[PDB]
Parts: structure tokens; C-alpha cells; sequence
């Protein structure tokens, strides 16, 4: 039971950590990307993050 | 329409610029194209050709709009529709010369 | 026959006040956007002003801030140009150019500063 709980917790934590990865983009937060870049390039970055 | 040399790059979808934001807007999903040809023998005259005008001051345009109104632009004491401080003319001419 | 006649030019002292006039007949003036044409000895011909359709919308060059005043006779399609606070280097010859198709410009008029 402890192993199952730990696996679920680490899977959720891994998902949350992966949520904050650049994936080859300028930044890991889309607000900063929108504030910095232009419509087309920011759209490309958002598509890669997506 | 008629534009200048460096204005060609601004006539394109997704390209930023003063003219590309206040005069003519191309949609992000634009389908079509642009044919530009030099008219130095027709639109240019000795002494300066000033028939062609472009908006200079504006608060943004969505794709494919026409803004024929050129009401005076307020930059922030308001001048109340009179040329003076904190407000300048919204249109500017090109002044093409040979 | 579409023609231009010039009026108002002549010798003047700095600081005067007069009417300058280009009278043309045979076509409407609100049809398009005319401009004005100045000649002085130098590099090339030098622009002054032009007004546009749908309102006066008078535009002046950077060296002519707030001096020329224009009163405008819409009933009988006539120009009136009105000069203020004259200083010397603008000794020139004046034309008024309009568009109805072919390129058109008249004979002009002489203006001097003493």
C-alpha cells in the first residue's frame, strides 16, 4: 500500500515538474513569452510547449 | 495602395511595425499574396510628390479594417480637438523625390 | 480647355499680407487632392503645402510652421492663400498642381523679398 501511494504521489509530482519544462522554448511561462515575442513566433513557441 | 521601399517588409502577415499596426493589417491566417512594382516614373515628381498619406498616430487595428476617420489623437491636459500640445496630426506624407 | 491663371505675385516687403490665387475652370476641385509647387535657385524644387478632400486637412512643411492661412471659396471653386510674417530666403516662383488625369501645371507667378 505504501508503494502504491508513493508511486501515485511521484507520478503526480513528475507531471507537475514536467509542466515547468521549456521543451525547447524561450521560457517555461507563456505570459512572459507573450509579453516578449510577436504573434507568429510566440504562437510557434506556444505550439511547441503545447 | 502605394508604399515606400522599407514598407514592403511591413506588408506581410505576422510582421510588426508602425505602419503594419496602424494603417494596414494582415490576418495571421491570411491566404493570398502581394504584388509590388516600382513606380518611380509615375508616383514620383521633381519637387516632391505628397499625394500619398499614411496614418502616424493611433491608440491598433484588427485584420482587414478601414479607418477613414482621422480625428486628432490625444497623447495624454487634453487639447479638445485643437492642434497644440499633447496632440499631433495623425497623418504624415511620404515626400517621394526622384 | 483646362487652364491655369495666376494672380497676386509681385514685389513685397517682409511682414506683409496679401491674397495669392490660382484660378482654374472646366473641372471640379473637390474631385481630388491638389498641391503647391515652389521654385527657388538651388538643388531641386521645394514643397510647401497641400490640402485634401473630406475636410480642409491642411499640411505644411517643417519650415513653415503656422504662418500660411488659407481661406477657401467652395461656391466658385477658388483658392485663397494668405501670407503672414515673411522672412527673406523664400524668394520663389509659385505653381499650383492638380490631378484630373494627365499631369498639369501652369505658368506660375513671381514672389520676391526686399
Amino acid at each position: 500500500l505504501q508503494d502504491v501511494v508513493n508511486q501515485n504521489a511521484q507520478a503526480l509530482n513528475t507531471l507537475v515538474k514536467q509542466l515547468s519544462s521549456n521543451f525547447g522554448a524561450i521560457s517555461s511561462v507563456l505570459n512572459d513569452i507573450l509579453s516578449r515575442l510577436d504573434p507568429p513566433e510566440a504562437e510557434v513557441q506556444i505550439d511547441r510547449l503545447i | 495602395f502605394v508604399i515606400r521601399g522599407d514598407e514592403v517588409r511591413q506588408i506581410a502577415p505576422g510582421q510588426t511595425g508602425k505602419i503594419a499596426d496602424y494603417n494596414y493589417k494582415l490576418p495571421d491566417d491570411f491566404t493570398g499574396c502581394v504584388i509590388a512594382w516600382n513606380s518611380n516614373n509615375l508616383d514620383s515628381k521633381v519637387g516632391g510628390n505628397y499625394n500619398y498619406l499614411y496614418r502616424l498616430f493611433r491608440k491598433n487595428l484588427k485584420p482587414f479594417e478601414r479607418d477613414i476617420s482621422t480625428e486628432i489623437y490625444q497623447a495624454g491636459t487634453p487639447c479638445n480637438g485643437v492642434e497644440g500640445f499633447n496632440c499631433y496630426f495623425p497623418l504624415q506624407s511620404y515626400g517621394f523625390q526622384p | 480647355q483646362v487652364q491655369l491663371v495666376e494672380s497676386g505675385g509681385g514685389l513685397v516687403q517682409a511682414g506683409g499680407s496679401l491674397r495669392l490665387s490660382c484660378a482654374a475652370s472646366g473641372f471640379p476641385v473637390e474631385s481630388e487632392n491638389m498641391h503647391w509647387y515652389r521654385q527657388a535657385p538651388g538643388k531641386e524644387r521645394e514643397w510647401v503645402a497641400a490640402i485634401y478632400s473630406t475636410g480642409g486637412w491642411t499640411l505644411y512643411a517643417d519650415s513653415v510652421k503656422g504662418r500660411f492661412t488659407i481661406s477657401r471659396d467652395n461656391a466658385k471653386n477658388t483658392v485663397y492663400l494668405q501670407m503672414n510674417s515673411l522672412k527673406p530666403e523664400d524668394t520663389a516662383v509659385y505653381y499650383c498642381a492638380v490631378q484630373v488625369g494627365y499631369w498639369y501645371e501652369g505658368q506660375g507667378t513671381q514672389v520676391t523679398v526686399s
